[PDB]
């Protein structure tokens, strides 16, 4: 099993769930579950930030990559990989997939697609796990995702 | 002392943080 | 007027009575009903286990305690002070505090003294919220205790 | 034969009957009988008193022992080991345990288990005499009893 | 456990201990 | 405010706090971060490094300062005032003086005089920005600590 | 054979096993029983000035050791053979290991572990004879010991 | 397992050495 | 009647030189 | 036999030994030595005070030395060898040799290396004794020492 | 490994034989 | 003297708990 895999996955999928339904479903996490809710917590923070400021946007990008069942996931992916695609890595990317990720579950739930919604979250845990892991390690992880976005109280 | 609140609530501690390193997310 | 402290008295107090009569009392709950009933499993489970590990070296501490009667609880709350005078504060410290509670809610049992089973949790209770109100509640209370001492895996 | 013992079961049989009879015998001794007379009213002055000081507590310990027949007095013979579980020996402790053998014995009664009391003694007797007989002779036996708890005239 | 003998040993302990501490010469 | 102060400050009495508690903390910094945590585990490296490298001499030196309590604090101010008497400044005097202060943190645990280690961080602190704030600010703060001490191979 | 380990046991044992009680035991000493009473008397008084001075740093010194049973006993050992490591012998020093001896048999009181204070007293004792008998014949053994400590009476 | 056998003994060391002189 | 922390001092000055000219630097 | 390298590493041991822990020792010195107990006298009286008056030069000379285990003996013992490199032998280089010699012990001391005080008193006295023994017989040893530093007092 | 022996020796030497001039007389 | 109703009343409490034990979940 891959450690990293579960703990991405897991806060991922939990708030592109919970940006669809709109709801909030705390249950017991993980075994690293100190830095998964804080994380969690910190991308409903910048998660929500990066939305409401590029909404209006995101619904004309979405609308043109015209997504409308499980076969027009891996549409998604192209566009994730093109990301990084010019050698550059930085949180700020990072939280903007998941971000406009959790735009696109939102949709699938409004055209009652919801069954696509894990295989989302799965897409997106892919491209960082699986082609920027080295990375993830460097920066710590998910603890480092949590002291990048931390301001301020 | 007569009263031994120290040295039992030292230990407490002690034991305390042991429990702390044992159910800590590794 | 303070949930903290009522819910709080209710998992500690419920511990260390159950604890002193033996018998696992399944009566639930409260206001709160869920984290407060998830609460008193956990510290159920992991206060027995501390109990059972430092059983040995508990009897000694309280030995040296000499509680007798109910003015002797006031001794007991000098004895939680000492525990956080470093200024160190966590669960590990916390749950402990309470299992030695518990283990003093035994002994109180045994020397026909279970009308100072209440005072004692009260006691407890009083130091925790009284003193360490902020981290409780940074932490996230009793949610936060579960989250510690959360165990899982293995599929 | 045990001259020690069997002196020592006589005094401590006789103030667990008569404790938990509520009267005193009191029919005179019993081979030495002075020593083991004034032995009995020590015990019962000294036994007494340890008995009205610890009552609340005797009640409370003695409930966890969960003593209901014969079977159970074997388990309080542990108990009477561990009083001593350290080394350390003397009057207070001898006389402190049986005068909780007292309280034990008048439990016995209450619960309709008389016939448990002399194994009681003899639990007690034994306990006292297998392990600090060496100490028992040193301290002049229960003449040693009544000179360590006899009380300034006046 | 199922019988505190220690638990009740010890308590016996002091409370001899203190009658020791009553009735001895001073 | 003096910002460098803040986060010299949570540096400085976060490691003397998990060297003398034996076991080192996890919690995430105050401002934002990154740089207050590099330079923690700089200092992990560095310092304990110096510490095993002159721990017999440390032994020594801080038995003859003879520190009991928070009165002899003052003492080690003097010790740390000496160290840049020359003029001289560099990273490496600054990092073996808080190594030098973690190591009587230690002490500090062994006598039962915790409550010493933060004011002992204090002092600590106080030196190193109160005459020699410009040097500090020169050099980039922590950043420059940090890379000054880097050595990473890939 | 070696009067001189009997004796040195026997006091040092006595002195602490009635320092874990919290009690003087009076009764009459083996071979020689007045030097060997003088000299509990002497270390009554000196020892429990020492533990009165030192008792908060004791407390933590001892905690470092973490001493929890039997077998943490020949840490102590090791300490006490430290204690001589510069070649220097006194009394100062010896009354002070005895000192400290007594304070980790409260400590063993304390976490009910009283059975560790015979071997406690008798590795006291070992280092002592085994390393510096010489040093103890010179002194006059227990007669030294209470002519070091003694104290004048202001006639 | 104490590592702290010279750092007590060392201690214990100018403690014996005080109670020295304090009776000499 | 008071300890020399120059002696202290001037060692640690000379030891932090030593961590300044080890292979951290130059 | 070598009488005079006996007496000789007692007073410079005796020297750098109390120099270092801070008091005085075993007094009866042995050979029998009431010139060897007035030499260390002498000692400590004109070595301490020279200490004084060149204790801030020392320091820096010592530091230069750099001087911090056994293996660093040896450089001690060249410095001594270049202090007579100019043909003239007299007590007060000799005895300014012993007081820096005990600066040197304090600082072993501070350092935590406390074994390396007597391997330094035995290169001193290897030194005076295996280069300068004619000498100090021809100026009658030690009483010759005690009496150039006699001063008249008198009144 | 020694680098330094002389001029330690000399200072002391002149120390040495002011403290010879100081007691001489 | 007396009638101890305290020592009768916690025997009969130790039995009624035991037969909440036999009959109850």
């Amino acid at each position: 099993e891959d450690e990293l895999y579960r703990q991405s996955l897991e806060i991922i999928s939990r708030y592109l769930r919970e940006q669809a339904t709109g709801a909030k479903d705390t249950k017991p996490m993980g075994r690293s579950g100190a830095t998964s809710r804080k994380a969690l917590e910190t991308l409903r923070r910048v998660g929500d930030g990066v939305q409401r400021n590029h909404e209006t946007a995101f619904q004309g990008m979405l609308r043109k990559l015209d997504i409308k069942n499980e076969d027009d996931v891996k549409s998604l992916s192209r566009v994730m990989i093109h990301v990084f695609s010019d050698g550059v890595t930085n949180w700020g990317r990072i939280v903007t997939l998941i971000s406009f990720g959790a735009f696109v579950a939102k949709h699938l739930k409004t055209i009652n697609q919801e069954s696509c919604i894990e295989p989302l979250a799965e897409s997106i845990t892919d491209v960082l796990v699986r082609t920027k892991r080295d990375w993830l390690v460097k920066q710590r992880g998910w603890d480092g995702f949590v002291e990048f976005f931390h301001v301020e109280d | 002392p007569g009263v031994m609140t120290q040295e039992v609530g030292q230990l407490l501690q002690d034991m305390g943080d042991d429990v702390y390193q044992q159910y800590r997310s590794l």
